[PDB]
């Protein structure tokens, strides 16, 4: 029986502002106990203002981002270049990955962006469609090593509120340092993507790989 | 298909400051068997494209006549093909990875791992991975098999970021690689003594070389 | 005559763009994939493909499973002019922060509500799918669809897909005019139960035997709402929903 | 009588002669078309094609008429602009298909002989019309050099030398009369020099025209089809030029 | 009286050797109103006349964006247009999704004239009737391709389609080589462009509400100019 | 160029995919009544537990058409599998008699099966339906 | 789509008749006459053998064909007709009834299949009908030897004695006073050659008449022998020797 | 054709509670050609599993008046195929209007076989004479031909392969070769269980109506 | 001509007839072109009438005659088009018969096949015949040297000798009278050379006026391989008498 799945590690975050997004991950591809890449990105500008990022397998995460940017597309062929928003968005993914119910995909997707209101929009999917909005969640095997880290120098009831975007990408920094110190899957790279009413951000640091 | 009847072994690419190196052994395996000697794995696409592929040999083949019907069809009706209307390696590379994903999505996979080496019209090194469960990855050094596992820290001890990439000239590279291949002829079981190169530069355009030997063997420290 | 020399004039056959669903389906020709009323599932193209999902669904990324509803205490009954959803707001510990509480009670319409008990993403998905349902039967008919036909389209459809992996069971409650107000429960087996009192979750026999206690036709809002507040807390943050024919109202404790 | 009443308002029809007017309608509108020769020399062929002049707005290098199906194969028509283009495309189909199943440039006989036959089965039905379109076209294979005309019944013939369109009587005589002076061969250059000639010669009705050569020859062209470059055509063009006055 | 026996459909042709529905396809495209397209080494513009039913009403759009490197202009049947531009649409997003490649214009013409050709032979389906003027830039530079629904594709420098054209026509041969050569100003060539399209007015001015521009470049994508954005080349 | 038919199995499924049977009262649900295949069978069974050589035997004569099709491109050109799919087509179009299924003779003698028996011809094996009128409403897409 | 469909060829004039069917009843009083004859102990089946041209081999074209080792038949009309008539009648015979109930079908059922056959032509979209009228001829265990006559309709009837063709009135007058209860398998031969004589209008031999008959069984013609229980074929072509010798007596 | 229809129900009753009957797997099947013809012989008794069914059985099936064929495996099996190759060419040789070959019907029966992958239990020796001869081919389940001088098949094929093996020439005559097949058949019967009682005898010769013997021992 | 239908379609006029079957005979003999079979002892020999009134006509590639398989051969008397489909479907069917049934074709059973597919065309509505007369040539290995000619009527029969064109009454006639007087059904040669001396022969004396090796087409089947000769062969014949 031949076996059509797959694992590639990596692990991904995502944060919720007040005013702005933030969605990072690891850039390291890497198959059993071999580094098949020290720089493959995993998260992706999709569209207006939108990040998306799908963690697992590397195939079916690319599929499902390549089907929602030409879904995107079309949206906008079909009404007058509107603007996407994020709900939307989710529930279009949410669509696509219930499509494929009896054969799904092996990946746990996390997107983020603004809401109509302005403030930031984080929403995480299961593989095969549930989804919900969270201020922050973290994918991949490294969460269980990422969430305390957060939990014990932040709240989210200093509260999450009066943070800043440079707060907020230096707590993604210390724990993704942390990560790489305990965990033999992580590191090589981390690229963050910010979103703010001017559009998205990109910033990369290297971790201790090389 | 359910497994690989003849295989093919590696292949090892590797990116330097002015374009793209690859190599691969001729040699067709049935089984423990070494069978059939002279098998060309490296298949030059248009004058700046070269595609290895290691694993099954018929769907090698079959991977080869669907090159061949893509250039075909691309003259159809392009008065310019061999003007700027050719085909880059990003398109080769995005066709074959999409006819994977697609026969792996059905059931009937390629029993493959192809890497797409070239330049494109700027200039750019182009250097992809794509394998049988169509995940697809680059790296300035790529390599399939047992070349994944041995030639690659070689590779990577020359060109180890990105930053390298244009300190690294072309005898370097064409001496990592022919020293990896030395390597892997040395501690692979289904591995051939006759390998093939090609070299793509976006100066000197393409050059192929062809029945290139393993040499400066060591087996003098037995007795 | 055209198509069949086209058909047989000579890379499409490789990348399956000659059939029209993968062409819908990678939205190459349009957005027609989300324009169809009744979704299309994926299937593996094997002669086992029950078999093939069971074996790998049941294998080891914690993100990557298939998340399910937890089995949580839910009470319904209707007792003179309204029907009284009952629910425990217990989260389960987790990887993330919740921005608000778990929504285990899914919102069909301002007049129809269900709960998850079962398989998380069918739920929505298949509840969403019916709230669409009834809201073209409405625009056809002009008037309000009957508990009963959307108890029945839910039933339906579940039962088209018995076998094949799915896992939900829910409790459609709804007051029209004409019927007054019903309570339905429907499994993804095809079961389809009509009931006066309902309770599931891990611990209901204490929650049903508090009920039976304390159970009359001849109550009152507030004497409802605190009787299932009180079943609620004995099978054990209860979140209760009172619905009457003007539509569903929500109450976090009270 | 050449209107048929009552047997000419569909395609697969007998008339009580038996014949078929919706063919000969064809051909009569192929006969209105545009005036293109080719003639066949020693180890070659040699297509000529008189262009009517247009706006200068058109770009000079994006608008040619002789068409070429194969890197062996050239190919002219005289009729509708569509169904040459459809038939052009339909040769091209038949030889990369013949060539990569057989690994081997497909010859001339077999092309044509695909060619007519696709032609001919859009004479079968009452749904479909039959094409507008009379083609020249020809090559080189292994077997040497090969020139062909069809027609809109799906008819193909090889010729010494073809001509179709507006003057295509005169183009006859002419090629005729070469064929009388040249019993034995006929060289590359002699032919496209005697193609320019009959060219400007079929050109009697008022209009400025200009003139498209195409060569086909193992001698010149290797075996492959080009086109002309300056200084030949100019020659051509100087030597027609000289013929007429 | 004759014509009248051999105009039934496209498979009947007249004795002398006439397909008169193809004609009346081509003439159905005087119906509609002008446009003018014009390219040089760099840029590639289109002009567009709107038309309204009446003062409440709006203004039909003639130009369509097909893709960030090409667009359309439409003369004739609405119908045929929407077609045509859909069909157009789907052909480059199969060719960015399978080949991550820009479609090129000559192929767009080329695809056209072999799904317009099929509708003059077989029976149950008319021509179309509508006439195309298709900008794009691609790695061979800037190219304006003119499609007769007829099933036919020109390439040229400048032309223009539609009611009362020929004065346009006569306007953009007689300035070909002043606005040919116009690299790195869009503004001259579409003042040009708007220059020419003003010879076919006829007891109308062009205003903000019926002036409608298009234009593509080297690194100018595929943009429509409607309303105020026009104001300037007024 | 296939001898043995291949990709037999269904890719995707939906409640709808039988545009014949569909239900008036739900457009997007099967009409279990006029089915008449006996109440209690989801369409989810058929993608499970059938026989090897039920797919074989069901698409056989298809696959020889399609591989004699195939050689015909090849050796003679478009027009002969044009030709030969135009005539059949015709064939099988003209043809409808709602009280019979046996082919036509004509049928026969294009297959080249005039002196031809297989299982299918000795064994050409309501509430509802099996009327004249279904059988018209089918065949002409109202 | 008006491709779906395609208007019926055959409709009712307003006299009330189909006119494809008296179309094809003219077409088939136009060809050459056969008749058929039952006897106690046969029936014979003959008819002429045209010849447009002399040079022609009159042995390669057979008027008379074995639809069973039991039934025969005959056409009078076309040709073509006769012959895709003749090739789905005996792949009928095997597909409908051998490999059902493991015998040959009556002479009765099969002229009832080739009947319908016949009469879907009739109320088609697309295909006329069957110029041609049937002679067939047969024996069965449990009704003994009977001939039946299928019109171009679809309509067959039982026969003691009959003909078609162009001398059909003739041949059904001399018939009328030459046929009786009494008559033999001989007698009955005589008297179709006596028929036949008086409507050939050139030479008249065994090599332009064909006749052939259904009697007893013939074992020699089995093939095998060692089976007591496999009766021998009862059709039999008559040769053109027999015929000559039959015409000199 | 074939119905699969309460294949899933019959897998249930096998897995839960019911046992399905079984069918009768039909015993020694000889071919011998000699100069001018062939000859096929079989064994007349056939056995219900261990316990003897009939003591005279016909296992000689006929497909043309000159060419027959004897066949071991699935019974029914074997007799439909050979009742439908037989229609087959009787329908084929009516309109070609010549006398049917052996290579037609082996062409005929190799394909039915190959259509349906082996799942047919047949295995056919198939005797006959032509216009072009004397043929003797043996046919494989799964739909393949092999072609030989002296053919065995059955349980007790290996003691008639070896008397074959003993007393075969080049040159034999019908007696020679009628008795030869006898004596396969009875070492059949002698030394193996599944074969007994008498023996069925088909002689098929160029030029002559082929000669069923029912009962030669006696 | 037809009155209302019948103009289009095949259908039986009030007299019973289908106007279409003899219009399509009628377009047979627009070639001016006459075919003449003979049957040898071991052979079978066609000849043809080539006319080239084109000057720029390429004379080798004008032919009539067609390869089927190695033992059978075509004549077709018709417009080449429809000649040329008839070829091919034919070639089809032979094919498809070798590999069906495990033997050669017969060329009778192709001449049935081809009536048949001939029936099809003149009943159905929507199908119109070939306007080809078809002759097959052949030495079966059952039946010796064969001559079998099907028409656009769907009729097939076989021939002693055959002749058909626009000028066939006369070498009807002819070969009617040499077998009267010589009482045999075929020739008495058994060489292949010779029938084809005595077919160009009876072909001079029927047509008249001769011929010359640029004005005929001469093919021969044998038992073994049915081919077509060149100019040099038939000059050679021709030069024998």
């Amino acid at each position: 029986q031949f076996n059509p799945y797959g694992d590639n590690g990596g692990t991904i975050l995502g944060i919720a502002g007040e005013d702005f997004a933030v969605l990072a991950g690891d850039t390291r591809n890497i198959t059993d106990y071999s580094i098949n890449s020290r720089y493959e990105p995993k998260v992706f500008d999709c569209g207006d203002n939108i990040v998306m990022s799908a963690n697992g397998f590397a195939a079916d995460g690319d599929a499902l981002v390549k089907r929602f940017k030409n879904s995107v597309k079309w949206y906008h062929f079909d009404h007058n270049d509107k603007k996407l928003s994020i709900n939307s968005a989710a529930r279009n993914i949410q669509h696509l990955l219930y499509g494929k119910r009896f054969f799904p995909y092996y990946v746990h997707t996390i997107i983020a962006g603004l809401d109509e209101d302005g403030k930031g929009a984080v929403y995480s999917f299961d593989p095969v469609g549930s989804y919900e909005r969270e201020q922050c969640r973290a994918g991949g095997a490294a969460a269980s090593l990422i969430m305390p880290f957060l939990d014990n120098q932040v709240n989210f009831k200093k509260p999450l509120k009066y943070l800043s975007v440079e707060e907020v990408i230096k707590l993604v920094r210390d724990s993704f340092t942390s990560a790489t110190e305990r965990h033999i899957q992580v590191g090589d790279g981390l690229e963050i993507l910010i979103v703010t009413k001017d559009g998205v951000r990109k910033e990369f640091y290297e971790l201790k790989r090389d | 298909t359910q497994q690989p009847i003849v295989t093919g072994t590696s292949v090892i690419s590797m990116k330097y400051d002015n374009g793209v190196i690859i190599a691969a052994d001729n040699l067709g395996s049935y089984g423990s068997l070494l069978r059939f000697n002279g098998v060309e794995r490296l298949i030059p696409v248009g004058d700046n494209t070269v595609v290895g592929i290691s694993g099954d040999i018929s769907d090698m083949q079959h991977i080869e006549r669907l090159l061949k019907d893509l250039v075909t069809e691309n003259a159809y009706d392009n008065p310019l093909a061999d003007a700027e209307e050719a085909l880059e390696p990003s398109y080769i590379f995005e066709y074959l990875a999409t006819v994977m994903y697609q026969r792996r999505s059905k059931m009937n996979p390629l029993w493959n791992a192809i890497i797409v080496a070239g330049v494109q019209s700027n200039g750019d090194q182009f250097l992809r991975y794509v394998n049988l469960l169509g995940v697809t990855y680059s790296s300035p050094t790529l390599a399939t098999g047992f070349g994944a596992h041995m030639a690659n820290p070689l590779l990577r001890k020359v060109v180890d970021r990105e930053s390298d990439i244009p300190k690294t000239t072309v005898q370097v590279a064409e001496e990592a690689i022919v020293n990896a291949m030395r390597v892997l002829y040395y501690r692979d079981a289904r591995s051939s003594r006759n390998f093939s190169l090609a070299i793509i530069d976006k100066n000197t355009g393409l050059t192929f070389k062809k029945n290139l030997q393993v040499e400066n063997m060591k087996w003098d420290f037995a007795k | 005559m055209q198509a069949i020399a086209d058909s047989f004039s000579v890379l499409v056959k490789e990348l399956q763009y000659d059939n029209e669903q993968n062409l819908e389906s990678d939205f190459v020709t349009g957005a027609s994939q989300f324009q169809r009323l009744a979704p299309s599932l994926t299937v593996p193209p094997i002669a086992s493909p029950q078999q093939f999902l069971r074996a790998h669904t049941d294998d080891r990324n914690p993100d990557c499973k298939i998340k399910i509803a937890h089995g949580t205490t839910t009470l319904a009954f209707r007792f003179q002019g309204g029907i009284i959803v009952a629910v425990d707001s217990r989260a389960t510990a987790g990887n993330w922060v919740a921005s608000q509480t778990v929504k285990k009670v899914i919102e069909i319409n301002p007049f129809l509500l269900g709960t998850m008990a079962g398989g998380a993403a069918d739920c929505q998905f298949w509840e969403t799918w019916l709230g669409s349902q009834c809201r073209l039967h409405e625009l056809r008919e002009k008037e309000r669809i009957s508990v009963a036909a959307a108890s029945k389209i839910l039933s339906n459809l579940v039962y088209q897909y018995k076998g094949a992996g799915l896992s939900m069971g829910t409790m459609i409650c709804g007051y029209t005019r004409k019927e007054g107000p019903t309570i339905y429960y429907v499994d993804s087996d095809g079961t389809r139960l009509k009931g006066d009192i309902f309770c599931v979750g891990s611990g209901q026999t204490f929650a049903y035997g508090v009920l039976d206690s304390n159970y009359k036709w001849d109550l009152s809002v507030e004497d409802a709402l605190y009787l299932g507040k009180r079943s609620i807390l004995a099978a054990a943050s209860v979140n209760l929903y009172h619905v009457t024919e003007d539509g569903w109202i929500y109450h976090g404790n009270h | 009588t050449s209107i048929g009443t009552g047997y000419d308002l569909s395609n697969s029809v007998f008339s009580p002669d038996g014949r078929n007017f919706q063919v000969e309608y064809a051909v009569k509108a192929v006969e209105n078309g545009t005036t293109s020769i080719g003639i066949k020399c020693n180890d070659g062929v040699v297509f000529a094609v008189e262009k009517l002049i247009t706006s200068k707005l058109l770009v000079p290098q994006k608008n040619v008429k002789i068409q070429v199906v194969d890197r062996h194969i050239g190919c002219v028509y005289s009729g509708l602009i569509p169904d040459g283009r459809h038939l052009v495309n339909r040769g091209r189909e038949e030889a990369a298909s013949f060539k990569k199943l057989y690994k081997t440039p497909i010859p001339i006989p077999a092309f044509a002989d695909r060619l007519g036959q696709y032609v001919q089965a859009h004479t079968l039905y009452n749904s479909v019309r039959p094409f507008g379109v009379s083609t020249i076209f020809g090559g080189v294979d292994k077997n040497g050099a090969h020139l062909y005309m069809l027609e809109p019944s799906g008819s193909y013939w090889g010729y010494k030398g073809a001509a179709t369109g507006k003057g295509r009587q005169s183009a006859k005589a002419e090629l005729e009369k070469l064929v009388d002076h040249h019993p034995e061969g006929l060289s590359a250059r002699e032919a496209v020099k005697q193609a320019a000639k009959i060219i400007y010669l079929a050109h009697e009705d008022e209009k400025d025209f200009e003139l498209e050569i195409s060569w086909c020859s193992l001698s010149e062209t290797n075996g492959l089809h080009k086109f002309v470059k300056g200084d030949l055509l100019q020659e051509a063009i100087d030597f027609a030029q000289k013929e007429i006055n | 009286m004759f014509r009248n026996n051999y105009d039934g459909d496209t498979v009947t042709f007249s004795p002398t050797g006439r397909l008169f529905q193809v004609e009346y396809a081509l003439e159905a495209i005087k119906q509609g109103s002008v446009t003018v397209g014009l390219r040089s080494n760099t840029h590639a513009v289109l002009v567009a006349l709107k038309r309204n039913a009446d003062e409440l009403s709006s203004y039909q759009k003639k130009i369509i964006k097909c893709d960030e490197h090409m667009g359309l202009s439409l003369a004739g049947l609405a119908p045929d247009a929407r077609v045509l531009s859909n069909y157009l649409r789907q052909q480059c997003n199969y060719s960015s999704l399978v080949f991550n490649r820009k479609l090129a214009v000559e192929r767009a013409g080329h695809l056209l004239c072999d799904k317009a050709q099929k509708n003059t032979q077989s029976y149950g389906g008319r021509p179309y009737g509508v006439g195309l003027l298709i900008i794009g830039y691609d790695k061979s530079g800037a190219h304006l391709l003119e499609f007769q629904p007829s099933g036919n594709v020109t390439e040229l420098y400048g032309t223009a389609i539609g009611a009362r054209s020929q004065g346009a026509k006569t306007y953009l041969e007689r300035t070909l080589d002043t606005f040919i050569k116009i690299d790195g100003n869009p503004d001259e060539l579409i003042k040009a462009g708007v220059e020419a399209i003003s010879q076919s007015l006829r007891d109308e001015s062009l205003t903000v509400d019926n002036l409608s521009i298009a234009i593509v470049g080297k690194d100018t994508p595929f943009t429509i100019y409607d309303g105020e954005a026009v104001a300037k080349y007024i | 160029m296939n001898i043995v038919p291949q990709d037999t199995f269904k890719s995707q499924v939906s409640t709808d995919q039988d545009k014949s049977v569909l239900s008036s009262a739900v457009p997007s649900l099967p009409d279990t009544l006029r089915q008449q295949e006996g109440g209690a069978v989801p369409l989810s069974t058929q993608l499970n537990d059938r026989h090897p050589l039920e797919s074989t035997l069901k698409n056989w004569e298809t696959t020889q058409r399609q591989r004699q099709m195939e050689q015909y491109r090849q050796i003679f050109g478009i027009a002969e599998p044009m030709k030969r799919t135009m005539e059949m087509e015709i064939v099988n179009r003209t043809d409808f008699n709602p009280l019979s299924t046996n082919g036509s003779i004509h049928r026969d003698i294009l297959l080249n099966k005039e002196c031809s028996i297989d299982w299918e011809d000795v064994y050409p094996g309501t509430m509802v339906g099996d009327d004249v009128h279904s059988k018209i409403e089918k065949q002409l897409g109202i | 789509m008006t491709d779906r469909y395609s208007f019926s060829l055959t409709t009712f004039s307003p006299s009330g008749k189909l006119g494809q069917i008296d179309y094809a009843l003219t077409a088939v009083k136009q060809g050459v006459t056969s008749l058929g004859i039952k006897a106690t102990n046969g029936v014979v089946i003959a008819t002429e053998k045209k010849s447009s041209s002399p040079l022609a081999m009159s042995e390669t074209l057979s008027k008379v064909s074995l639809l069973t080792p039991d039934i025969g038949a005959v056409y009078s009309g076309m040709g073509p007709d006769y012959r895709v008539l003749v090739d789905k009648s005996r792949k009928v015979a095997h597909t409908s009834y051998k490999r059902i109930y493991g015998e040959y079908p009556p002479t009765k059922l099969l002229v009832s299949e080739v009947a319908k056959i016949m009469q879907e032509a009739t109320q088609s979209g697309g295909v006329r009908p069957f110029g041609v009228s049937l002679l067939i001829a047969g024996h069965d265990e449990f009704n003994g030897f009977s001939l039946y006559q299928v019109d171009p309709s679809g309509s067959y009837f039982p026969w003691k004695a009959t003909a078609i063709g162009k001398g059909s009135v003739a041949a059904k007058t001399f018939l009328e006073k030459r046929w009786n209860d009494e008559l033999e398998l001989e007698d009955a031969i005589h008297i179709a050659l006596l028929t036949l004589k008086e409507s050939v209008e050139g030479e008249f031999n065994g090599d332009t008449i064909e006749l052939a008959i259904i009697g007893d069984e013939n074992p020699d013609l089995l093939g095998y022998t060692g089976i007591p229980t496999d009766k021998g074929p009862r059709f039999r072509k008559l040769t053109s020797q027999e015929i000559n010798d039959r015409l000199e007596a | 054709g074939l119905s699969f229809d309460n294949y899933q129900r019959n897998n249930f009753l096998a897995e839960n509670s019911h046992t399905q009957p079984k069918a009768t797997s039909t015993t020694t099947i000889v071919g011998v050609k000699f100069n001018n013809g062939v000859v096929i012989a079989a064994d007349t008794r056939s056995t219900q599993g261990p316990i003897v069914a009939d003591k005279n059985c016909a296992k000689l099936h006929r497909i043309s008046p000159k060419i027959w064929c004897a066949g071991a495996g699935t019974a029914a099996d074997t007799e439909a195929v050979t009742q439908l190759i037989g229609s087959n060419i009787e329908l084929h040789s009516l309109y070609t209007s010549r006398e049917p070959r052996v290579v037609s019907a082996l062409q005929m029966l190799k394909q039915h076989l190959f259509k349906y992958q082996g799942h047919i239990g047949a295995y056919l020796i198939v005797a006959g004479v032509d216009p072009t001869g004397s043929h003797l081919f043996s046919i494989h389940a799964h739909g393949s031909t092999d072609v030989g001088y002296y053919l065995s098949l059955g349980s007790g094929s290996l003691a008639a392969m070896a008397v074959l093996e003993s007393h075969w020439k080049q040159d034999l005559t019908k007696e020679e070769a009628i008795k030869l097949a006898s004596d396969a058949i009875q070492a059949g019967i002698w030394n193996d269980l599944g074969s007994g009682s008498n023996v069925d005898v088909c002689v098929m010769e160029i030029g002559k109506d082929a000669e069923y013997l029912r009962n030669y021992t006696p | 001509s037809a009155a209302g239908y019948d103009r289009h379609i095949t259908i039986f006029s009030p007299e019973g007839r289908l106007y279409q079957v003899e219009y399509a005979f009628k377009a047979t003999n627009q070639t001016n072109i006459n075919s003449l079979a003979v049957r040898g002892k071991d052979c079978t020999v066609v000849i043809s009438q080539k006319k080239v009134p084109d000057k720029l006509l390429d004379p080798t590639t004008v032919s009539y005659i067609f390869c089927i398989s190695r033992t059978i051969g075509m004549v077709v008397n018709g417009p080449i088009p429809d000649a040329r489909n008839a070829a091919l479907r034919a070639k089809a069917e032979a094919a498809e018969f070798r590999y069906k049934y495990g033997y050669d074709m017969p060329c009778d059973v192709l001449a049935k096949r081809m009536a048949n597919l001939s029936q099809i065309y003149t009943q159905r509505a929507y199908m119109r015949p070939l306007g080809v007369i078809l002759t097959f040539v052949s030495v079966d290995e059952e039946l010796g040297p064969s001559i079998y000619k099907t028409d656009p009527a769907g009729y097939y029969v076989g021939y002693k000798a055959t002749a058909t064109g626009p000028k066939q009454q006369e070498i009807t006639t002819n070969l009617e009278n040499h077998f009267k007087k010589s009482k045999i059904d075929h020739i008495n040669e058994e060489s292949w050379e010779k029938v084809v001396e005595f077919a160009i022969t009876h072909m001079i004396d029927a047509l008249g006026t001769e011929f010359s090796k640029n004005d005929l087409e001469v093919g021969v089947a044998t038992k073994d391989k049915f081919f077509t000769l060149s100019a040099e062969n038939i000059e050679e014949r021709l030069v024998a008498i």
